[PDB]
């Protein structure tokens, strides 16, 4: 979660933050897409019959 | 709120996730209670 590791129970970041937009919520993204996959290469070695 | 999340009105079939939980604070509190070692002024501003 990018919010809480930056900066957590902060009301002052809360608003900062968004100054700089797009950052936090394109990593989720990227893990997100790592973590999905992952289940893939489990279905791809045993589920053959 | 996975609506705005999102940036979007529509959403498809599947899991998301949102902003996260959290339980905030209720109240506010102050410390150092006992406060001792008054300076000697009385016998500077009421010497006989
Ligand atoms: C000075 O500091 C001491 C250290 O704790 C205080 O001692 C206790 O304080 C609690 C809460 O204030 C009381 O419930 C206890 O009864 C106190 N102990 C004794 C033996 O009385 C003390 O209260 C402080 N002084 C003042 C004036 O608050």
């Amino acid at each position: 979660d990018c919010t809480m590791y930056i900066c957590g129970d902060s009301t002052e970041c809360s608003n900062l933050l968004l100054q700089y937009g797009s950052f936090c919520t394109q990593l989720k993204r990227a893990l997100t897409g790592i973590a999905v996959e992952q289940d893939k290469n489990t279905q791809e070695v045993f589920a053959q019959v | 709120e996975t609506k705005c999340t999102l940036k979007s009105f529509t959403v498809e079939k599947g899991i998301y996730q949102t902003s996260n939980f959290r339980v905030q604070p209720t109240e506010s509190i102050v410390r150092f209670p006992n406060i001792t070692n008054l300076c000697p002024f009385d016998e500077v501003f009421n010497a006989t």
